């Protein structure tokens, strides 16, 4: 299932760190590969896609890698404000799933999406989110939902295409959850059923890029909680 | 050498959303390394290939007639252009040539499929930018 970062990487200022990402060849060695930027607080924002591109306002001294079967982050001329969680990710070939990282905590020396929808409930409860858009041409776009729980990292729930006809879950989640979308009200949702504790997470809808390979922009996220509580 | 023209054209010979093929992008391997002072002889083949591609019998079964043309075409004069200031390594132009089976092989796996197409028509506007 895993495709593994250090934990933790840290550097003074002015050095130069590297992140690796190790995965099968089944999604790295198949795929092109992008990274995520997560501030303290922060939705993640992306930093570098397919390999090696690096998006509009992204710095330079941000630059991606791939070699067969592993990626490679490299930032440069370091700086305190780039103390931030890094995540890698890619589809996985034999899954039919996306993948992030367990990321790596860096420590040193127009478009619009909303979601709503959450909130507090027992187990085996149900939940639906909504994601609400704007700025762009909503059916153009494939979308996904990810999750971050309580003190761990990114992980891909579900995805759906701009049309509506092609549907894609992690099995953590495959038959609880169902991913739909109603292109003429702008909306993504998230039906939740046979809520578990595990379930429990920050939910970010994200716009998927063209083949899906990567996601440029993400919610602020909505917090769902699962207790007996 | 200005990929400009090819590259509208093929953004406008799409035919399905990429949106609905979230399980058909490929990394092909592109050779960015030769095109970064890019020698000719590889430009040229890089075009060279490229027509090869898409004047096949299921390239114009897959793509718009009047489209296709104009971007054959095209590539057609690209071609002629290179092909003069090509009086006067053989690495580069291997790795170019391997690129493009990776890519007929992909098609050919897939058997040809709309979206498997699509994934092509961008790999090559992406490979054309990162030419220059």
């Amino acid at each position: 299932i895993v495709l593994t970062q250090p934990p933790s990487v840290s550097g003074a200022p002015g050095q130069r760190v590297t992140i690796s990402c190790s995965g099968s060849s089944s999604n790295i060695g198949s795929n092109y590969v992008s990274w995520y930027q997560q501030l303290p607080g922060t939705a993640p924002k992306l930093l570098i896609y397919d390999n090696n591109q690096r998006p509009s306002g992204v710095p330079d001294r941000f630059s991606g890698s791939k070699s067969g079967t592993s990626a490679s982050l490299a930032i440069t001329g370091l700086q305190s404000e780039d103390e931030a969680d890094y995540y890698c990710q890619v589809r996985d070939n034999n899954e039919n799933e996306w993948v992030f990282g367990g990321g790596t905590k860096l420590t040193v020396l127009e478009v619009q999406l909303v979601e709503s929808g959450g909130g507090l409930v027992q187990p085996g409860g149900s939940l639906r989110l909504s994601c609400a858009a704007s700025g762009f041409t909503f059916s153009s776009y494939a979308m996904s939902w990810v999750r971050q729980a309580p003190g761990k990292g990114l992980e891909w729930v579900s995805a759906i295409s701009g049309s509506g006809g092609s549907t894609y879950y992690a099995d953590s989640v495959k038959g609880r959850f169902t991913i739909s979308r109603d292109n003429s009200k702008n909306t993504l949702y998230l039906q939740m059923n046979s809520l578990r504790a595990e379930d429990t997470a920050v939910y970010y809808c994200a716009r998927y890029i063209d083949f899906g390979d990567h996601m440029d922009f993400w919610g602020q996220g909505t917090l769902v909680t699962v207790s007996s509580l | 050498l200005d990929n400009r023209r090819t590259l509208m054209l093929l953004a406008q010979m799409s035919r399905i959303s990429p949106s609905s093929c979230l399980m058909d992008r490929h990394d092909f391997g592109f050779p960015q390394e030769e095109f970064d002072a890019p020698a000719i002889s590889v430009l040229h083949e890089l075009i060279q290939q490229i027509f090869n591609l898409f004047t096949t019998k299921d390239s114009s079964a897959a793509w718009d007639e009047d489209l296709l043309d104009k971007f054959c075409t095209e590539l057609y004069q690209q071609l002629n252009d290179l092909e003069a200031c090509v009086m006067q390594n053989a690495d580069s132009i291997l790795a170019v040539k391997k690129y493009f089976r990776r890519i007929t092989l992909y098609l050919t796996e897939k058997k040809y499929s709309p979206c498997a197409w699509e994934v092509v028509r961008a790999e090559i506007m992406r490979s054309l930018s990162l030419s220059t």
